């Protein structure tokens, strides 16, 4: 994928596996990223040269194949290196891995062609006061801050789904902060494409998000160059106006891909099963998401680890790199609640310390010790009985158990899907509500009333009107 | 013509009587992103630095004919094969100054954000060797770390070599944020290098640790993700560049250095890469090089060896190199070939817990596990003779209390573990941003130390006893100063101590 | 013995050693001091030298000195950087590199190696492989013309 | 020096760091490694070939690196094997490597230079003396009991516990002996040569030993060169005199040198980049050096361990090729003992019943049947608690614990690194006192009473005044 | 397999032996002891399984019954 | 042997092999000639495979092995 002009270069030599040994220029190579269209069979496929080499045949590595080629294939000259088609117009449809499209035609959008090898972190011009940011939720903004452009992790199982996150922030994230969030995928199923992608006409985010995954079908090279699409397309509108924010699908294809394909090509690199490239790729690309002077590039950090090892580059370069990592069990979906996410294990370093405020920290401190002084009352104490039930087990189960169930307001996942309203929640009640009126003041909410609430603004009027 | 060079192969096999390669210089043969072949150079010193195609100190790994690996700073992957490079002088041309204190100063020389400007002595060496045996004294003085206990217990002075390891994600590079607020000034130019930085910790760390301190006598070299040999795993041994300005002249020397071992896998390419040999986790014995003219340097000069570093500039006085190398354990990984060379070949070790310092608490020091080279030694008369048991407390408190749940020990004797034991023991923490110095040591240490304020203490008596007790005491009388200025331990520590604490604390 | 090391002795000599009207030192340069030592005596009393002033001075100097710059340059080149202890392909690969101009050769019909001046495809192997004078030999000429019918007709009739 | 002429080993053509290659004539090799003059770019300095080869370019072994020095630089050799200094004139002074000056008097030695190899003596002349020393402590001095001639090898490095059995043994052993020595020292600290050469230096204690000194901050050549100043100084010392001890440490540098530097050199590796001549030296090294018929040569081995590595050649082949096989267990040092010493490894020849006696046979019957008994009874005792317990649990936990507990003692330097304070105890108390203390009549003191006792002394004094 | 071999007894009509052929090589025993000294049962190698499989006997001691206070090892 | 288990519970015989693995500062190389009595002062032409020795193996082992019955044997 680069900007041919002359196509001259020569023929080739070897062409056993996926090392491009075509002998193109003597002493005339060109860069690292700026590949050869060659005229292997019918197609242009073209090949990264990785490595440059004196006499002509350098060290390069295509993405597909050359749908069979011979041992003279000619080659061309290009001058732009990475030249793909790109811009901020993508967000209407699905997008590929080369810029181009996996839905319909027009190539994603086609609008603005310049350089797909963004630049990685950066200050100077950069935003580096860092600032907080607000979803709008009193189960996620309300228990813990997150940062203004930042690449928060993730962890749990199941239990909220892509509906409920992409459903949920494609409408509240959407009209609360300028900006254009899109997708990424690398390491799908070649069915889920059919079923998932019918989710973008249940919530109208089809036109405002460029799905850009590559499935699974292909090898390590196509599939895992997905990294030019998002920081090259994200580019032009978070440095624009607008916030970028992408979402990346599992660190399966560039854990797999590049341990793989950097430790497979005869040379060696680090231990465990993995390769030198992970310190290089996990921290030049995990601090681009960072916030900036014209907008905050926002990215899901959703990385997935191998089965919690601890001696690989997942905890160490997942737990290091990233930010707060929320985790969802099974017991906050099981019982009948709308979101997923528990309280514990699921906030910052800004958010429960002495570096916010006293709402912030009145509400952090009173909710995390009146949810862990108060989740032992009531598992622990069914064993023996319930003849021993004070006040403390009396105000604390009820309190923990209705704030529990109450606090999970509903979005804008359900007002175009099941038909439950809710808008959003508002800091001032969740912030003002949960530390007062959730401890022992105003017990008149039940368990049936309280339930489908916005926050405690709400949960006032149900406890007397229902 | 044997090898395929077209230019080389034709004229050096039609014409070999004329090679004409004594220069030092020519081109090069090939460019893999790093390992570059630099053609030639017959007369080319092995291991000097060359400036090639921009602006990088190509630097040549060993003299083997007349095919030496160049090894240029950054990436060479959008170069052809074939770079033509200079004469290759001499390498190790750092900026050495004690003089540049104060702007920005970055891992490539005095360049950075936002100050480039740094006025230094001059561009000289950086990897500083260590001492001699008899000019090698270490030179006993007080300092304040942080807390009562750390600059009571194990105070370290000038010129001395211990190991410290902190928490994963509880507070391994900041904790004490009052260091240089209450510290001051730390003898001269102090210097912190550190690998993997971003805008958050170079803006927040920056403006926190300047907002509230001097920070016009500190010239931290950090680095971020985009570093390469140079500037990763050769942090930690050319930070010792403007030592000689400091160290090598009569005063003394401020250093640091945070995640050492975090840029041990930026030797990787010299194992892996390079096709060496490898060993722990895919490595060498270069890290092995830090126990030999790096990190074992750090040492206090004595009184000749100010007399011959200098030139004769001092001719009496003694030099210092207080270099504490800190490292962030990943929840207690030290048993490997970092922590057994580099804890055996200093002469200090600490350890902090990771139960005390994730929970809440302040108190993130290990009990028992912190073993200084000092201690005792560089503290002063209200430090080490009065305050000299403070590992009775914490020992017999926490070795005492700690016995698989039990009773009560001896009811009384447990007074000291139980009832007034979290007084003196947990009281006795610095939390976020909380200074220190000889008035919490003398205060603490001279009137709490019999039973005027260490009897009845505990959460109300303990708050309102030292609240109402240092505030009325601290703010009633006037020569409590005067402890802060000499040794101590005396008559009028405590008559002063014990009367102005009995009868500041008796009204309550 | 070169293998891939002959394609620099027999592609670098034939372009820029070429104008100076070497067509004819290299082939008596290259055949005699290649076949010279195709012995028992040169080659393991000369490759067994320990500087390369002896061996290449000695084996391309001792034995006719037939040489001028080639010969001494290219000997002293390749006998001190290791090519000079075989050098088997240097008149097959620099005849048939540098002849690669005017190369004329077809092949054979079964029979024996013809040779015929071809320079292109279906050039003159047609009339003088059809235009008798010869149409066959004693070589198995005409008894080989049955081995297409005979071997295609008995081995793709043999199944039944 | 003393021809020392000609030479004229060429220039250097393949200089890579300490193994060289100058290629020169057919006469310009060493004969078995001998010395050399060579001019690099400081001065004269030594290349030993460790590896002759044709052409003069043999593989070289030099202290420093070939940093600064050109591809062309002639240089020279010399034609003597050896020589360097091996005598007890140079006592007051410190020997730099060879036998320089290091400290700030200078030392010359004998002019008369002898082999650089250590020869002992023969199977019928080797004159092993059978005399027991006693230590200052109970436990060591009590146990197992150390003949003089042999070299008891002490595992373990520092940074966990070698400062208090090196202090407390050098200092006990050295100062409880009377007699004459020629122990050195080479891998210490940067800042040792201002506090613990000043106290053996000043204080009229190195007037008839031959001193060394040493730090970290040493190649790899120089550091690994202690084999021709302790061989020739231990070998020439210990038969020109009646006796010279020795008290040899910091086996890092040997072990981490020799090692790692034959896998530089073109050799192959062994075990994880380990030599494959570790019995030729380490058999050699260590057999080749002991009390001879012309005077006994009672050593001191100390091997350095990392982090407890009890499972590489130096466990193996320091536990057989030496007297005893001590090492430094953690346990003994984070329990907050007097001693931190291994006592439980290995003991000496000196403690079966012949030689031994009903106090050692009784002593190590009853310490070793109630130390295994009640240290092995974890799995009964441990997770059940105190409920199946009887009097083998109280017995052996009160025997074992007052025993463990009451055995370890300080030993002058050993009391003033913690803060109890140092008496000597002696055989009658410490070796009389296990038949009453583990059996039930001196078995009534607690906890408290028995910590930091020396024998019968202090716990009688100590348990029956407190 | 080769060197190792030489561990089984002759009979008596054997006529090589030694002398040939009558007497001088009749009941001509060939004991072998295979006492491996290993760390504290340590056979989990090629040479342990081999050489201990290929023969007919299998010993092993133990550092508890010698180290705790008995005299049998 | 020189035990009571060596002779009807674990016996050997002549002309056999029998592997043995011991354990280590326990009963390796000093159960085979200190509890051999039998063997030694019976009187059997034994042979003797010690690979890596010194001056205290060679004396303690030639004098132990020597002063008991075996010697020259
Ligand atoms: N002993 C302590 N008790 C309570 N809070 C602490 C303590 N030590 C540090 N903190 C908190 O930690 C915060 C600073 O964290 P810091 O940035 O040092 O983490 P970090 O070292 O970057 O973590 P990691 O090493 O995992 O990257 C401070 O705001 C402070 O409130
Ligand atoms: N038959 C036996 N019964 C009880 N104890 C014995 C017996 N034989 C030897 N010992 C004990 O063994 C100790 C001597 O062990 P020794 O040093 O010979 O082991 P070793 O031969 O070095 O072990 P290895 O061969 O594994 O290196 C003596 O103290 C003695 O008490
Ligand atoms: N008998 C003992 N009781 C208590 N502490 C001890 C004793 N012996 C040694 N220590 C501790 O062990 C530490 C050893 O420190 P250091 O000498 O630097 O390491 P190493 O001993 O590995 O050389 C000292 O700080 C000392 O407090």
């Amino acid at each position: 994928h680069h900007h041919h002009h002359g196509m001259a270069t020569g023929k080739i030599v070897q062409v056993i596996g996926a090392v491009v040994d075509v002998e193109f220029p003597q002493d005339a190579v060109p860069r690292v990223y700026d590949a050869l269209e060659v005229q292997n069979g019918n197609e242009r496929l073209v090949l990264e040269v990785q490595q440059q080499l004196g006499g002509g045949i350098v060290r390069t590595i295509a993405m597909g194949s050359s749908d069979g080629l011979r041992r003279g294939l000619d080659v061309k000259d290009l001058e732009h290196p990475i030249e793909v088609p790109v811009g901020k117009a993508t967000l209407g449809r699905i997008m590929n891995v080369l810029g181009e499209p996996v839905d319909m035609k027009g190539e994603i959008g086609e609008e603005e062609r310049w350089a797909i090898h963004r630049a990685a972190p950066s200050y100077e011009e950069l935003s580096n006061s860092q600032e907080l940011l607000e979803t709008g939720i009193k189960v996620i903004d309300l228990m813990a801050p997150f940062a203004k452009g930042g690449k928060v992790g993730l962890f749990g199982g199941a239990g909220v789904g892509k509906t409920v996150n992409m459903m949920e922030l494609i409408r509240n994230i959407a009209i609360e902060h300028s900006g254009y969030s899109v997708f990424a995928g690398v390491g799908e199923r070649t069915r889920e494409g059919n079923d998932f992608y019918h989710e973008m006409t249940d919530s109208n985010v089809i036109d405002k998000v460029s799905l850009v995954y590559g499935q699974m079908n292909e090898p390590p090279g196509n599939r895992l160059r997905v990294a030019l699409t998002g920081l090259t397309m994200a580019e032009k509108f978070r440095d624009e106006g607008r916030d970028v924010l992408l979402f990346v699908d599992n660190i399966y294809r560039y854990t797999l891909a590049g341990t793989e394909v950097s430790a497979l090509l005869g040379r060696m690199p680090s231990a465990v099963g993995y390769q030198p490239t992970l310190a290089e790729e996990m921290g030049v690309l995990q601090e681009r998401i960072t916030s900036t002077k014209t907008g905050s590039i926002t990215s899901v950090q959703a990385v997935y680890v191998p089965a919690d090892d601890l001696t690989d580059p997942s905890p160490a370069t997942t737990f290091a790199h990233l930010d707060a990592t929320v985790v969802l069990s099974r017991q906050i979906a099981s019982l009948g609640i709308y979101p997923a996410v528990d309280p514990l294990d699921s906030t910052s370093r800004q958010l429960d310390p002495l570096v916010v405020g006293q709402e912030h920290y009145d509400t952090a401190r009173g909710v995390q010790s009146i949810l862990q002084r108060y989740q032992e009352l009531k598992d622990i104490i069914a064993i023996l009985g319930m003849d021993e039930l004070s006040e403390e087990d009396k105000l604390v189960v009820a309190r923990a158990r209705k704030i529990q169930r109450f606090l999970s307001q509903p979005f804008f996942v359900a007002e175009v899907f099941t038909g439950s309203p809710g808008k959003y929640v508002s800091l001032k009640d969740t912030i003002r509500g949960f530390k007062g009126i959730m401890e022992g003041e105003y017990d008149h909410l039940p368990e049936q009333a309280f339930y489908m609430v916005g926050s405690i603004e709400e949960a006032v009027e149900k406890a007397k009107k229902l | 013509n044997s090898t395929e060079i077209s230019e080389l192969i034709k004229q050096r096999i039609a014409q070999f009587n004329v090679v004409s390669e004594a220069h030092n210089e020519g081109t090069i043969v090939s460019v893999s992103d790093g390992v570059i072949r630099i053609h030639g150079l017959a007369d080319a010193m092995q291991g000097e630095m060359i400036s090639l195609p921009g602006n990088r100190y190509a630097i040549a790994l060993n003299l083997e004919r007349d095919s030496v690996g160049a090894v240029v700073m950054g990436p060479y992957a959008d170069l052809a094969e074939g770079m033509k490079v200079k004469a290759t002088g001499r390498i190790l041309e750092v900026p050495v100054g004690r003089g540049l204190l104060g702007r920005v100063v970055n891992t490539l020389g005095a360049p950075i954000d936002g100050k480039g400007p740094l006025d230094h002595d001059g561009f000289s060496a950086v990897e500083a060797i260590a001492p001699g045996v008899i000019e090698r004294q270490s030179v006993d003085q007080p300092v304040q770390t942080g807390y009562k206990a750390v600059d009571s217990m194990i105070p370290i002075g000038r010129g001395q070599r211990e190991l410290i390891i902190g928490d994963r994600q509880t507070g391994k590079t900041a904790l004490a944020i009052d260091a240089i607020i209450n510290q001051r000034d730390s003898g001269i130019k102090a210097i912190y290098v550190a690998i993997g930085q971003k805008a958050s910790t170079i803006s927040n760390v920056v403006r926190k640790l300047e907002e509230h301190g001097a920070l016009a006598n500190t010239i931290v070299v950090v680095a971020t993700a985009s570093e390469s040999a140079a500037l990763q795993y050769l942090a930690p041994y050319a930070g010792a560049a403007m030592g000689e300005y400091f160290r090598d002249r009569g005063e003394d020397a401020l250093i640091i250095y945070d995640d050492l071992s975090k840029q041990a896998v930026a030797y990787r390419q010299i194992s892996l890469l390079l096709r060496r040999p490898p060993g722990r986790e895919a490595f060498p014995g270069d890290v092995f090089y830090l126990h030999s003219r790096l990190l074992e340097r750090a040492a206090r000069v004595n009184a000749e060896y100010v007399e011959a570093f200098t030139k004769g500039e001092v001719k009496g006085k003694t030099g210092s190199l207080t270099a504490l190398p800190i490292i962030e354990t990943q929840a207690g990984d030290v048993s490997a070939f970092v922590p057994t060379n580099v804890i055996s070949i200093t002469d200090g070790q600490i350890f902090l817990e990771t139960n005390l310092f994730n929970a809440g608490i302040r108190p993130a020091v290990n009990p028992g596990i912190s073993v200084s080279r000092v201690g005792g030694a560089a503290q002063t008369k209200i430090m080490k003779k009065l305050s000299g048991g403070i590992r009775t407390a914490l020992a017999q408190y926490r070795e005492l209390a700690a016995f698989s749940q039990f009773a009560s020990d001896l009811d009384d004797a447990t007074r000291n573990q139980l009832d007034h034991g979290q007084k003196v023991t947990e009281l006795l923490k610095q939390k976020q941003y909380a200074p220190m110095s000889v008035a919490q040591q003398s205060l603490v240490l001279f009137a709490a130390e019999r039973g005027y304020l260490a009897d009845v203490e505990l959460s109300k008596i303990g708050s309102f006893e030292a609240a109402l007790l240092a505030y009325v005491d601290r703010d009633h009388a006037p020569l409590m100063q005067e402890i802060n200025q000499t040794g101590g331990y005396n008559d009028e520590i405590e008559g002063k101590l014990k009367g102005i604490l009995d009868s500041f604390k008796a009204t309550q | 013995e070169f293998i891939t090391v002959a394609r620099p002795y027999a592609k670098a000599a034939f372009d820029f050693a070429v104008e100076h009207q070497s067509v004819e030192r290299w082939q008596d340069m290259l055949a005699f001091a290649a076949e010279v030592t195709k012995n028992e005596q040169m080659a393991e009393l000369l490759s067994g030298a320990l500087a390369p002033e002896t061996l290449a001075e000695s084996f391309i100097a001792v034995a006719g000195e037939q040489l001028d710059e080639n010969g001494q340059n290219l000997i002293r080149v390749m006998a001190e950087n290791g090519r000079l202890n075989a050098l088997p392909d240097v008149l097959e690969q620099f005849i048939h590199l540098r002849a690669v101009s005017e190369a004329t050769a077809e092949v054979d019909v079964i029979s024996a190696a013809a040779l015929s001046e071809q320079q292109l495809a279906k050039i003159s192997a047609a009339m003088e492989k059809r235009l008798s004078r010869k149409v066959k030999l004693n070589a198995k000429i005409d008894k080989s013309v049955m081995a297409g019918v005979i071997i295609r007709a008995g081995d793709m009739v043999i199944d039944g």
